[PDB]
Order: C-alpha cells, then structure tokens, then sequence
RNA sequence: CAUUGGUGAGCAGCGAAGGAUUUGGUGGAUUACUAGCUAAUAGCAAUCUAUUUCAAAGAAUUCAAACUUGGGGGAAUGCCUUGUUGA
C-alpha cells in the first residue's frame, strides 16, 4: 500500500562541518510546553531573587 | 525475563528490567552499553530521573537510584514495595505507589520526601501522569481511578471505570483523554477535563493487560500476546468508537489501524518512542519495536526536548531544568 | 508364543530403517516420521527429541510414511492406516492382495499405488471430515501407457490432478474424471526419484546414470539437465529459503549441492552415510530454512545447515559448506553384548558388530551418547603403537562394569575378538580408559571379571591363566593357574573372600582371594560354556555344554539343582535380582524362565529371531534381549 | 548470546547514521586527501567542487568517466543521503559505485583519481559500505602510498583479515601477506565474481592481470605439498582460466596459459581435462603473442601426462582445430629453434594423428622427425603406425622415405615393430 | 503454450469463502463462486507469492565451442588422474603400507648384517654376527620360518 | 590473523507453505 | 659430594602414510521422551478480522485495608485522631 514514516536527514540536524553551530527547530504548539503559567512564574520568583 | 521496558523523555536512551533482576541501560541507536546490573532480586520497574545520567529501580522492597555508569547512589529506606515508578520532569519529582497503597512523592534535587498520600484502596494496580497538569491517576481492585496532587491528602476527583481491577491506564499528552482497561474485559475512553465517559468497549476477548498513547493520539491495547491499534479513537463522536470487524465494511465503524502477534509470549508493558514512528514491546523473551507509521511527533521543539543533544548541552539544560523547577504545591487539577 | 511374566515394551536404539522418512509441519515447527521395521517414530526438527511412537505394532513391516499437519498415513500389505498422535484412528484396506507401495495425499483425495500398478483412490466423506475414509475409484496404468510406478506425487496448483511417475515417462491422472490427461515422452533411462520443485508446473526427475530432469509438466519439455556420471540418484530436494539451491543424494553415500542459478556445484558431502546399506535414502529442505535433514539404512538420522555467507556483499557466490548441526543414532549392525549400568533403569551398555559401544538411555533418547575411543597418552612417555588411520576396536566379547568407584577411576573391562589383552573404559566420562590388562600368556581374553570393591579385575585366558590387575593403576598383582583350557568365567563373592572359576576342561575351582588358596575342585561331565554369579544368595549358574543349567552353592561346594529342557546351546542367561529365577535363551528359538527353589520352567517363549542375550534389571521391572536380526534392543516389562 | 553482543551487532548497523555531534566527527574526518583536523572543517559543497574538476580530467583521459557526471558527480548528489534511501534504491545506487571502482582500478597513479573519489568517500560513505570493492580494485597497488591511506580509514572485512596488523602502520603490507590472504578459499571466490566482472566490462589492464596470476600462481606453489587442498583449488582457478580464454583482451589469454601451465605441473590431470583445456586455448586464439604463448603452453601440459595414451593421437576435431591455428611451416619453426622446450610427448600424438587423418602432409613427418630426438618408446608407437599404413594406405616414395629414415637410425627396432606386426 | 488441455476444469465451480484460506483469492467482496479456470489462476498468483519465482526457471533453459573447460568440470567430481592406470609412480607421495615383520615368527639374537630376496621364490634370507642363516617364507601376513642353518664359527657379514 | 571462521547459533524462522487442501475440487 | 634448582647438548627404550602443548566457535547431555498458534468441547497453520456484535451474568457500610518503621529526644509548618465555630 503507501507506507511513510517519520526519515530524519541526520545532515540537517547535525551540521557536517564541526565549527557550524548546531540547527534547533522550534514548534510553538502549546501541547509540547505544559506548564505556562507556572513556568512564568517561577522564572518571576528567580527574577525577583 | 519478563522485561519491563522505559525509554528516556528525548528517546535517546533505554532501560530495560528484567523480573528475574537484570537491569541495562543502553543507547539503542548507536548499541552502546551504558550500564548493566545483575541485581539478584525481583526488580519490578524502572524510569529515567531528569536525564539519563540517573535512572531508578523499584526492587524486591525499596527502590534504588542508581548513576549513569551503574553505581548506587541512595537507597530510598521510605518507599517500600514500590511496583510502579514515574517521573515528572519539570517538578523534579519521582513517585512510587505499591502493595502498600501509599502514594509518596520524592524530590530528587532535594532528597526529601515531598508528601506521602495515603490510598486507603489497598495495593495499586495501575498508574499514570498526566503530562498537562501533572496530576497521578492511580487504578485500584475496586475499579476506580483517583486523581491525587502532592498538596492534598484526599484525591482530588474519583472516577469509576471499571466493575473489576483496573490493570492499566494511559493519558494522552494533552491531558485531554484517558484511556483505562479492567479486569472485566473492558475498555473505556475518559474526557478527562470535564470527566465524561466518551466510549465503552464492554467485551473484549481477553482482558487487556496494558494501554497506551501515543503523541499522534494512537490508542494501543495489549491482550496477553496481542498488541492492536486504534487510530482516532480519542474523539468525541459516536462512530471513532473501537471496533475489532466492520459489518459488511460499514464506514462508520472504526476498525484496528494496526495489529501484532506475539505468537508465545504475554506482553509485559507498551511503550511507544517518544519522537520515532516506532512501538515498543517488552515481552518474557526481552524487547521487540514495532514499526507504527504516524505514532510519534514528527515537529519535536528543542528548546524542551532533544534527540540530538551533545553533552555540553546537556549539563547546561540540567541546570536551567534546575532553576525554574515548578513547586510542589502547583500541581492542581 | 505369549508370555505369562514378560510382555514387549518398545524398541531401544533404532531411529530409522531405511524407509524413507515424511516431514509434517505444525504451524511453524516440522517434525520427522521415521519407520523402524513395524513401527514408527515421530522426531522434533528443532531437538531431535523423540515425541510419538506407534502404539501397535504393526503386523508387517512398513513400506511408506506420509505426514500431512497431526495425522500421519502408514502403509503396510494392503492396508494403509491413519495415525493422530501415535494412536490409529481409521485403518485403509485395499481390495487387491498386492501390496502397497507408495502414499500420496492431496486435499480430499489419498493415493495409494500397489505394485501391480494399479492406483487406488479415496476421498472424503464429507469436506469438512479431517481424513479420506471412503473408496472412490481405481486407476490402473498398463505396460502400454507406461512401467512400473516410481512414486505418485501431485504439484501445486493442480485441479484433481495425479502425476504419476513411472520408469518408463511420467504421466498426469485426473482422479476426479478418472482420465488420463497427459503422457510424456518416453525417456532413455529409468527415472528412480520424483520431487516438486518450488516453482510452478516443474518436477526433478532422477534417473539411474546420474540425470537430474527439471521435466515441465505444462510445456511437456524438458528445461534443464544435471549430469552425476557414475552414480545413481537417490533423493532430491529444493531449498526454499531465497536461494535457488538442489540437493542431490546418491546411494554412494555423497550429498551434492547445485546452485541452478550459477550454474555451479557449491559444495559435496562425502559419505554422510555408509554405501552398504543403501547411502543417501532420504534427504529433505526443511521448508523456507537453510537445514537440511539426511537419512539412511544406517541407523542415524542428522541435520546440515548452511551458514550465512562471510562476504558483506556478493553473499551468493561466497557460499559457506554445510556444517553438521545435530543427529540422532544406532548401531549399525545387531547388539552382541548388553549389560545395565546403574542400579535403577537408568543406562545400558550396548556393543555391536559394528565396531561401535553404545550407552543407550532407556528413560529418555536424547540422553543416549557413544562412549568415545580416544586414548590418553601414555604415562610412560613413549609413543603409543597404533596404525595412523583410525579404525574402531575390534567386537566386544565379554563385558563386566561395577559402579563402587564410578567417577574416581576406571570401572568398565571389554574383550575383544582375537585380542590378547582387555581395554578399560570409565562410564561417568564416557570414553575409553588409560589401562590395557594382558594375559600373559600368549592366549585370548575369553572372560572378565570386577570384584564388587571396584579395585581389581580379573582376565580370563584361553589358555587357562587368571590375571589379576588393579583398576586404579592399571598394575599386574596376582596370577592363577589352574585351568589347562579356555577359562570361560570368573566371579567373586560380595564378600572379596571366596573366588569361583570355570573351564571348557569341566572343572569349577574354589579359590580364597584373600589367602590365595584352592579351596576345593569340582568337575562337571561336560564342558561350561558360560558362568551368571549371583551375590546376594551365592548361588552361580553354569551353562554346560550338554544343555544344561547347573546351579552350585558357592559356600558348600555342590550342586543344588540341574535343569533339563533346552534343545540346543544356550546363547545367554541371567538371575533375577530376588534371585529366585533364572531366564535362559538357546539356539531353538525359544526363552525359558526357571523357578529355582521347584527347579522347573514356568514360562516359555518362541522368538522369531533367536535371543543372543538376556538381562534382567537390578530392579527387576524390566528384563531386556538382544536378536540375531534388528539393530534395536527388545524390552520386556516384569509383569511379576 | 549476552545483551552486549547484539548491541554491537546494533551498533555495526548504525555506523554511518551520524547521531550526534561525536559521530559526525569521526565519519566526516575520514579522508584520502587531507588529515582528520582539515577534513572536518571541510564542507560538502568545497569537496564536490575539487571532484567536479578533478572527473573532468579523468574524462579528458578516458570519456567513459563523463558518464557519472550525470549520476554520482552531479549538483543533485549533495543533497543525496544514503540512509534514507530505501533498499531498492541503494542497490541501484551500489551498482553505479561498484562500476566507477572498476574504471579507477587502473588510474589509481593518476592524482586526479585520489580527488574523484574523495567525493565518493565522504559522500556516499564507501569506506564503510562498499568496502569490499575498493580493496578489491586497488589490490594490485598494495605497495603504493594510496593504498596506506585506503588501509588507514577503511573497517577491514572477516576476509580481509590478515591486513589487519598493516593498518596505520608505517610498513606497506609484504608481498607474502598477499600470499596469504589469496590462500583463503573464501576469497578466491570472492575474488573470482570481481575477476568475472571485470571480463564481462573489458575493464582489465597489464597489472592486474600481472597481479592475479602471481597470487594464483603463488596459492598453487603454497600448497604444492597439500594434494587434498590442491584438489579443492582445481575448481576454480581453472574455471578462472576458461573465463581468462574468452577475453578478447590478448593480456587476459596469456594470464591463462601462466595460470593453467603451473596446475598441470603441480597436479596431474585427466587427459579428458587437458585435451578440453586445448580446446579453449586455440578457440579464441587471435593474437600472435597469445599463439607463442598459447603453444608453449600445449606442448607443456602433454609433458605432464603420465598414463596410458600418454602420446596417443589426438581427437579429429582437435587435430584440425590444432592445425587451422597453426600451420606445419610454423611448427616447424618451433622444432627448429635450439631453445625449444621438451615437446616429444606431443609431437607424437601430433605424429601419430598425421598419419591417422591427413595423407598428404606424411612428408612434413619425416622433416618433424628429424628436427626432434623422439624417446624409444615414441619412435615405436610411430612405426608401429606407419606399418599399419602400409598395408591400407598405398605404398607411397614419401612412405618408404619414413621407414628408411627409420632403417638409418636404429635399424634392429624397425625390425621388433615389423616381428610383432606382420 | 499447453501441451495438453483438460476439460473437467472449465466445467467445475468452487466456493471461496468456505475455508478462511482461500478467502484471500477473492477480487472484489460481491463474488463468492468462481469457475475453475479462473480459480486455478488465483492460486498460481497466489502460489508465487509464497515462492517467488526464481531466475533459473525463466530466463535460462538449455533446450570450436569455447566453454568446453567448464562443461568437463561438471561433469567429473575427482580432477585427479587414476594413478592405477600410469605405470610411473608419483613424485613426491609414496602409497606405502606396513605388514607384519618378518622376524616374528622366530627372532633373530643378533644384528641383520645383510638380507637377500630370492629371484623367482617367495623367501627372505637373513643373516648376521649370530653366525645363523635364518630363511623365511614372506608371505605379507604369518611369514613363517622355512629353515635354519647355524654355522659355527662362522660370523655372517653378507 | 586467519579468517576467522564461526558457527553462528542458527534458530528457525517462520515460512509460508502452500497447502494443497485448496488443490482439490467438487462439481 | 649432594641438589627432589634452572637452561641446554645427546643416547638406551617406546614407535603402522607423524608426535606434543594451548585455544575460539557450534552441536548433544547435565530431572523421566504425549508435537505449534489462537478469542480453545474447535479453527488456523496461505489464516480470517465484510457475523465478533447483541443478549444474559456481573457493584459487601469491607463505604475496612502500611501485618512492611534502626535507637534516643522533639516536631514550628505538615499529616492522623478528637472536639469545636459558622454556613
Ligand atoms: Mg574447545
């Protein structure tokens, strides 16, 4: 039938030359980051610290 | 064997614990042996703490921390018998329940007991975090599910999902839906936000030993040496129901996406790779993964979690973890 | 012919006769039927491990096996029986009195061809009904449409279809019309082997001067044709794990591997089996592995397997030879001498004509091992005299074991036909000991005995000397002569007081072992031809040489009782362990038990083959013979 | 097995996946050209620009090269990742690789080569992969720099395993080492498919040709003592040999009559063998040196016959064949050169077959015969012949003319032929 | 093309769906009896599916020459000349096999000094400094002592 | 260093088999 | 003079197309041989999963449940028990 996966191209995410910094990709999707309004205020108790 | 198999939060790492006491931790990409111990006793469990520098033991009576390379570093004298072990990362967290029915919470930063909870329901049955709002669902014999936070000493809500022992649970990643099989032979999808019953797979045709789901939103069910998945059944219409056949292919029902047999071996527990379209099995003869398309997160976001973490960045991401560790008391519903 | 203390139990150390042997798959496991003689064993691919036997004998000797999933089809005569799980379910019988000869199973229908070359067809009763039971036709082939029949087999994807395979040409029956689809062409040489082939409407055709045919049935033409000069096919099989390889067996004894891709022999084993008893009978791909299982009239039955290639890439040319994996056998050739190892049932020593000394389990047959003829070098130092080819030691004749001292130093004595010393063997290692005991006088070993304590052996000369050795250094200590001829027993009391010894002179002496003194002499009217001590109640029984058993009291000195009946020599004789029978065979075919204490026979027998040896267990539950025919050993319960 | 023995099983599987920072680093740093501290600093886009010029060169030299332009050497290679390809799709991309290694095989001197295939090294990861190919095609330069610097950043294979000490040593691999690694039977088969290949391609020059001969003729001399393994050698280094014959290539034939000459020496063979052996040595005998070579080569394998038939005549189908290919004039240029090697044994079953099928060239026998000394033995089988001509055959000047030849030379043993003969 | 054609095939219809294994042949859900010609192809696509076809059975088929090296190759396993037929022996093999002494039957008390076959007889004379000429009938397996003479005084050097 | 040659542990594998029940017809 | 100390140079004797030392890998045993898988009174072994769903049965005020703690002294804030305030 159609059968795809997942392929990651290992060259994109750790770049060839070693003096290249490496790529971060980013989803913003609220699923990955729990915890926003905990998250924020912590960070506003160490900020005040 | 059996094997009980963990996968660390980026899916870099494994560990797998035998029953019979052989516990590794492994890199399965590169086959590259991290540590192996033959403790010669009945290891039930084992998880990942913040990374996979450290990883956790429950053996015969007391659970056991151990180091990367597999030296012991504690030896938790206040959980006795836990059978079931998890960890909540950004709190910092590691939590235990057992034959003893109490609930405790361990701060590994600190090294003190946070609070320890006590059931009342007798010994444990099932248990599983709920990613969104960290908060511990715990099955027992009398078939209710219990929602626990380390600030309260009662559950926070209590959810009857099943007229025997509840075996298994599983909670998708956003805390929306639960997933809970019993020892009726039953299975029966929870909206867990605003705790309404969705569906009811009354008869099965054997009790489902384990459950699980995937960040595609895939339902898993094990049965002894079965292994069958679902694919949209966390959803609030009528037909996404789970359905084994289709009625002279009637569209509306909802037939297996995917299916395995193990042809001589129960299935121990379910755990899909946390970024990879791969399902993992642990099983009596060790651990087997399943190619399933479309299981795991294709988008993964690196601020949060890395498959390709380098070491510098990973002592430096301990620390900042570290730092804005959430309290305790946070955990609401 | 119906015993009243023994009865038959089964068959020890036989795996196969030389019928070829059926492969039968359960789901993803295989298991192999062998025959042996009238009866059948059902072996675990994986293990070897014997699963099922026959639980009748049947009543003639069995001429081909077909196993399809749990029943397995039997022929013999004119009868063709159906077998689940070693118990017969439905038996066959087939109108015509010539007998069966080969066994075809397709769907519904079940084939049988008698060799008058008439082919009989069943069918099911029912579609559903797991076995054909009822009579559906009969087909018979004329001289004119072809020869004799080779063997009927039916290719996939065939509707009703048999390809009957004859000498002559092959031919193509449809059993459901009864018509006679297609002949082929007559071939020049005479076809001895049939096998399907994996790929669609191609048969392996084998011939007498080294032809293998890959005859296609729907062209009606030839495809390929390997030549094997000098030799004659007896087996082919397809390997059916990727790779396009064929197995040729050939009654030389050699197994040849062609790669029909290539075009190329990868490999040739050489005289897996012996030539003599007909090489190569059987040799079987297991379905979709690299294991090949191989057969013959040899008694054994082994496994090859073709490990994968050593080369990353171009893993087809690089083949790697087939390597031994595991086997299950026999003696060659019958038993000549059998004794118990162990108190309880536990093991039994078997050496044959073959050469060959055999520790046989009688409680599981994987346990049964073949007790090795290394040789430990020399305490000496100097190099040991022996002919650079190895060839295995001469048949055993005499054969004495005690079990005081298993595991601290050598513990079995054997003689040897036309040997002028007696070898040493260790049980608990199985294999052959450090020590050879020599007469010393220029004549054969005719007798050996071991002193209950496990320390001495004693070595009885054709000349008329006793040797008397040490087991722990192997040292001469003490010699008696006292026998002009051949002695033909020695034993030695419980006790290591009082020592008795028989002639072919007639005369039995009376020794004191500890002081070294003749106690007394008694002569017998005839010459003694074989001596059973018994311990517990220290009565001895000697076979006279005119038919005769005498019993004589050790402790006294006399004859206690004489029995009388036998028509000619006795072969063997044993005591019971209560001591209070003893169970005689002769050369008339016939085993005889004796009551001692009202000197009678209680029991008789009448075996087919006469019985060379008889054993009782030291228990007493068992009681087990060897014949002139069978590799196997025959074992009789004690229904006492 | 332990957990730890499939792991590294897991870990052999993954070798070229490049998971982290660590690994790149290792993989990347492999190199024909530069060292491991320059090489990783490199990128993909600077390597493919060095081998873009460096192919274009070798296509000036040879235009089959201009051919991977299109498929390895393109833009599009860059981005071109081999494990997230599918199965088909790199067999189809090994194919197109094993081809380059073959037209490389003999540039290897040339420094255009050494930066054509670096593309390949890093890109595509053959080092790892197709490790079995290159060592393969540069065999023959065991002696060369290149082939230390191939050994130092190359995983040897189980086959290859006696260069295992000569990696990243200073010392280039022994000529006997070479010995050695041929003498496995495992890699003569190996060897024998890439032979095959490179016969199929027209892809062999001088030195390989040089090389594989020396080696099989070397495996052959190690086991000279061992009857049971020469045995074992005979059916490949002679199906080597018919595969050498059908080369068009007159190199490719003289390999063959090296390699067969040494067997026949070494072992005795059926004189079925050798008279098929002959047939294929003059099938597709064109070129002159292959035809000097090619008749040294007949006469020697005769000499090693030692059974009955030993200088019986040959089958009608070889004479003629034998006499197409070569002319009695030439022969009689072979008998008459002083340094010709010992060839009695054929001359007469050459002889003798003269006489059986052509009745014209019985002339040419009388001059054959006085060039060459024949032993007793062949003198008589000869006139016992020629007798026998006589009495079917008309009496002929020329005819006469052999006996009293025979009446000059040794007149008593004309005498025996004639008592047991008439 | 088929050499023969059977008509019984064409005429017979088959139920699919009575046993699960045949279930898979069907090509669309509705069908469920098929003629026999057609049943026959399903199970011959089918039967390729277990076993693929390989490319011996296809593509190759047998139905001066150069490859006649290879042909004699395959037909004769043993490369090696029969050395029963050469009446000159091998170079460096020697096929030698030992029999039982000669002096067994009766020993000899001092050094051989000299041995003599006889040039037609089967007998093996033996002398030396024991100053006796011991004759023996060498027969490979028993070698029996024909006859003895002692000479007194008399040292045996030859 | 020699070739090294090992006998690897070789454990069976499932594979499908034709069967010939669906060989058989009824008119 | 003695070495039952080491390292060697050679005999006597033993002695059939060689002898000795070490070692990698797999196979069979180390308990007493009734066959594989599944949804199991039968199917499958080429699996079906286009009948696999319904029906029936099935919920202890036990609404109890750390038999599970290294010793001594306490325990602000927790947690358990008891009472109490106001809804
Ligand atoms: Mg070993």
């Amino acid at each position: 039938m159609k059968i795809k996966t997942i392929k990651r191209s290992a060259d994109d995410y750790v770049p060839v030359k070693s003096t290249q910094e490496s790529q971060m990709p980013r989803n913003l999707n609220p699923e990955l980051h729990p915890f926003e309004r905990a998250r924020e205020y912590t960070k506003a108790l160490n900020a005040t610290k | 064997g059996p094997y009980h198999i963990k996968y660390a939060k980026n899916g870099t790492h494994l560990l797998i614990t035998g029953r019979k006491g052989h516990v590794a931790s492994m890199d399965w990409r590169k086959g590259q042996l991290r540590a192996e111990l033959f403790l010669n006793e009945t290891c039930h469990s084992a998880t990942y703490l913040q990374n996979e520098q450290y990883f956790a033991v429950a053996q015969k009576k007391y659970t056991f921390i151990y180091d990367h390379e597999g030296t012991e570093l504690h030896r938790l004298k206040q959980h006795i018998e836990a059978r079931h072990l998890d960890f909540l990362p950004y709190h910092y967290l590691l939590v235990t329940a057992g034959e003893t029915g109490w609930l405790k919470y361990h701060d590994v930063s600190t090294g003190q007991l946070v609070s320890e909870l006590r059931t009342k329901a007798g010994p444990t049955m099932a248990m599983a975090q709920n990613p969104w709002n960290a908060v511990m669902h715990l099955g027992h014999s009398n078939g209710t599910v219990s929602l626990w936070s380390p600030s309260m000493p009662e559950p926070l809500v209590k959810l009857l999902s099943a007229r025997g022992p509840v075996n298994s649970i599983a909670i998708d990643r956003s805390g929306y839906y639960m997933a809970t099989t019993g020892a009726d032979r039953s299975m029966k999808i929870w909206d867990i936000r605003n705790f309404k019953q969705l569906h009811s797979v009354e008869s099965l045709p054997t009790p489902g030993t384990n459950v699980s789901i995937s960040d595609t939103g895939l339902l898993a069910l094990s049965r002894g040496p079965h292994v069958t998945l679902w694919k949209d059944a966390l959803k609030l219409s009528g037909d996404s129901k789970p359905c084994f056949g289709s009625m002279g292919g009637n569209p509306h029902r909802n037939t297996p996406y995917m299916s395995h047999l193990f042809a001589g071996n129960k299935v121990e527990n379910l755990g899909f790779v946390p970024f990879e379209d791969l399902l993992g099995v642990g099983h009596q003869t060790g651990i087997t993964n399943l190619i399933v398309p479309g299981a795991g997160e294709a988008n993964y976001d690196a601020l949060e979690l890395n498959p390709f973490e380098t070491k510098k960045q990973r002592q430096e991401q301990e620390v900042r973890t570290l730092l804005n560790k959430l309290p305790a008391d946070t955990i609401t519903l | 012919k119906n015993s009243k203390i023994f009865s038959p139990f089964r068959i020890i150390g036989n795996v196969s006769n030389g019928v070829p042997f059926a492969t039968g798959t359960l789901g993803s496991t295989f298991y192999i039927v062998t025959c042996v003689g009238k009866t059948f064993q059902i072996y675990d691919a994986n293990t070897l491990h014997l699963l099922f036997v026959s639980e009748k004998e049947t009543p003639s000797s069995i001429v081909a096996l077909s196993a399809h999933f749990h029943y397995v089809y039997a022929a013999y005569e004119n009868k063709v029986g159906i077998y689940k799980r070693g118990i017969e379910e439905h038996l066959l019988e087939l109108e015509t009195d010539a007998n069966v000869e080969h066994l075809c199973i397709f769907g519904d229908y079940l084939c049988a061809s008698t060799d008058d070359n008439s082919i009989f067809i069943y069918k099911k009763s029912d579609p559903q009904d797991k076995y054909p039971s009822e009579f559906y036709t009969k087909l018979t082939v004329t001289e004119i449409q072809g020869g004799e029949i080779v063997s009927l087999q039916h290719l996939a994807t065939y509707l009703n279809k048999l390809t009957v395979v004859t000498k002559s040409n092959v031919l193509l029956f449809n059993v459901r019309t009864g018509k006679l689809v297609f002949t082929s062409n007559e071939f020049p040489d005479q076809i001895t082997t049939a096998e399907p082939a994996p790929v669609l409407d191609i048969i392996a055709l084998g011939t007498v001067t080294g032809e293998v045919i890959m005859f296609n049935m729907r062209k009606g033409k030839r495809i390929r044709t390997i030549k094997i000069p000098q030799s004659r096919i007896s087996s082919l099989s397809f390997r059916t794990d990727g790779s396009s390889h064929l197995s040729v067996g050939t009654s030389s004894g050699d197994l040849i591997f062609y790669d029909l891709d290539r075009r190329s022999r990868i490999h040739v084993l050489k005289n897996i089996h012996r030539e003599s008893y007909g090489g190569v009978t059987q040799a079987t791909f297991l379905n979709g592995q690299p294991i090949i299982v191989t057969s013959g009239g040899d008694n054994s039955l082994k496994e090859y397997v073709f490990d994968p290639s050593l080369s990353q890439g171009s893993g087809d040319v690089v083949v790697q030879p087939p390597r031994y994996l595991r086997s299950r056998g026999g003696h060659s050739q019958p038993p000549s001498y059998i004794a118990f190892a162990d108190s309880q049932s536990h093991f039994m020593l078997s050496a044959s004509k073959d050469r060959s000394l055999w520790s046989f389990s009688l409680r599981k047959d994987a346990q049964s091992q073949e007790m090795s003829q290394r040789l430990h070098k020399k305490q000496d130092g100097g190099r040991v005299g022996g002919s650079t080819i190895k060839s295995k030691f001469p048949e055993i004749v005499a054969l004495a074991i005690e079990n005081a001292r298993i595991g601290e130093w050598e513990n079995i004595i054997t003689a040897h036909k036309d040997e002028k010393f007696a070898r040493t063997w260790d049980m608990r290692n199985k294999r052959v000991g450090r020590w050879t005991f020599d007469t010393t006088d220029d004549g054969f070993v005719k007798s050996v005995a071991m002193s209950q304590c496990g320390n001495f052996g004693f070595i009885g000369s054709s000349n008329g000397s006793i040797t008397i050795y040490n087991m722990q250094s192997g040292i001469l200590r003490k010699k008696y002569k006292l026998h002009k001829r051949a002695v033909t027993g020695i034993s030695l009391d419980g006790m290591n007081r009082k020592m008795v010894s028989c002639g072919l002179d007639g005369i039995v002496g009376f020794y004191d072992f500890n002081k070294s003194t003749l106690l007394g002499k008694l002569k017998l009217d005839a010459p003694i031809t074989a001596m059973v001590y018994h311990r517990s109640s220290d009565l001895f029984a000697l076979a006279l040489d005119d038919l005769s058993i005498v019993v004589i009291d050790a402790v006294t000195q006399r004859v206690v009782r004489q029995l009388w009946g036998h028509s000619n020599r006795i072969t063997a004789f044993d005591f019971s362990p209560e001591g209070r029978w003893i169970v005689s065979a002769s050369l008339d075919s016939t085993i005889r038990t004796w009551d001692l204490p009202t000197g009678g026979c209680i029991d008789g027998i009448i075996v087919d083959n006469v019985a060379t040896n008889v054993k009782f267990s030291p228990n007493g539950d068992l009681l087990a013979t060897t014949h002139v025919t069978g590799n196997g050993i025959c074992i009789w319960t004690n229904r006492a | 097995s332990s957990l730890s023995d499939q792991l590294a099983q897991v870990a052999s599987n993954n070798a070229t996946v490049a998971l982290d920072r660590k690994r790149r680093q290792k993989l990347h740093s492999a190199s024909l050209i530069y060292n491991s501290k320059t090489a990783a600093t490199q990128d993909y886009d600077f390597i493919f620009e060095n081998a873009s010029k460096a192919l274009e060169e070798l296509s000036q030299i040879e235009p089959k090269f201009a051919i991977f332009s299109r498929t390895l050497f393109s833009e599009s290679s860059i981005s071109l990742d081999r494990n997230v390809q599918t199965k088909e799709e790199i067999k189809d991309l090994d194919n197109a690789i094993n081809a380059y290694l073959l037209l490389a095989s003999s540039k290897w001197y040339l420094a255009p080569t050494l930066h054509a295939t670096e593309w390949l090294v890093r890109r595509f990861q053959i080092h790892v992969k197709n490790t079995e190919m290159l060592l393969l095609s540069t065999l023959n330069y065991y002696q060369t720099p290149v082939f230390k610097r191939i050994l130092s950043i190359i995983k040897l294979p189980p086959l290859f395993n006696c260069l295992s000490n000569f990696v990243r040593s200073e010392k280039p691999p022994t000529a006997l080492t070479m010995i050695k690694l041929f003498n496995d039977m495992d890699f003569l088969k190996l060897y024998t498919s890439y032979l095959d290949q490179c016969i199929k391609h027209n892809a062999t020059y001088t030195n390989q040709l040089l090389f594989t001969t020396c080696c099989f003729i070397n495996v052959v001399a190690f086991n000279s003592n061992n009857d049971e393994k020469l045995n074992q050698l005979v059916p490949i280094l002679l199906e080597i040999s018919a595969k050498l014959l059908a080369s068009k290539s007159k190199d490719c034939q003289i390999a063959a009559h090296t390699i067969l000459v040494v067997f026949a020496t070494a072992l005795p063979l059926k004189k079925t063998i050798i008279l098929a052996a002959m047939e294929t040595i003059l099938s597709n005998l064109d070129a002159k040196e292959a035809k000097h070579s090619a008749l040294l080569t007949i006469c020697k394998l005769f000499q090693t016959l030692k059974g009955q038939g030993n200088v019986d005549q040959l089958p009608s189908k070889i004479f003629k064949l034998f006499d197409s290919k070569f002319d009695t004039v030439s022969i009689l240029t072979f008998l008459d050169k002083e340094d010709k090697p010992v060839c009695d044994k054929f001359i007469t079953s050459y002889t003798r077959s003269i006489a059986r099928y052509d009745r014209s060239k019985l002339n040419i026998i009388l001059s054959l015969l006085k060039k060459i000394r024949l032993e007793r033995y062949e003198v008589r089988l000869i006139i016992t012949d020629l007798i026998y001509l006589s009495e079917i055959l008309e009496d002929k000047s020329q005819l006469v003319e052999l006996f009293e030849y025979f009446i000059s030379i040794n007149e008593d043993l004309v005498l025996k032929c004639l008592k047991s003969l008439g | 093309e088929a050499a023969w054609i059977d008509s019984d095939d064409e005429k017979i219809k088959v139920p699919i769906l009575v046993t699960n294994k045949t279930k898979k042949l069907r090509t669309s859900y509705n069908e469920s009896k098929i003629n026999g010609v057609h049943y026959i192809n399903r199970l011959r696509s089918q039967f390729e599916k277990i076993y693929p076809r390989p490319k011996w059975v296809d593509d190759e088929s047998d139905s001066g020459d150069i490859n006649a090296l290879t042909k004699i190759l395959s037909t004769t396993y043993n490369y090696k000349d029969t050395l029963s037929n050469s009446k000159l022996l091998p170079p460096k093999k020697l096929d030698i096999v030992r029999l039982k002494d000669a002096n067994a039957s009766h020993p000899s008390h001092s050094a051989i000094q000299s041995l003599s076959f006889h040039p037609s007889k089967p007998l093996l004379l033996t002398g030396g400094y024991d100053k006796t000429l011991r004759i023996y009938h060498i027969d490979g397996k028993t070698n029996h002592l024909v006859t003895s003479l002692h000479l007194v005084g008399s040292p045996i050097q030859t | 260093p020699k070739v090294v040659r090992e006998a690897k542990k070789v454990e069976m594998t499932e594979a499908r088999a034709y069967n010939a029940d669906a060989d058989t017809a009824k008119a």
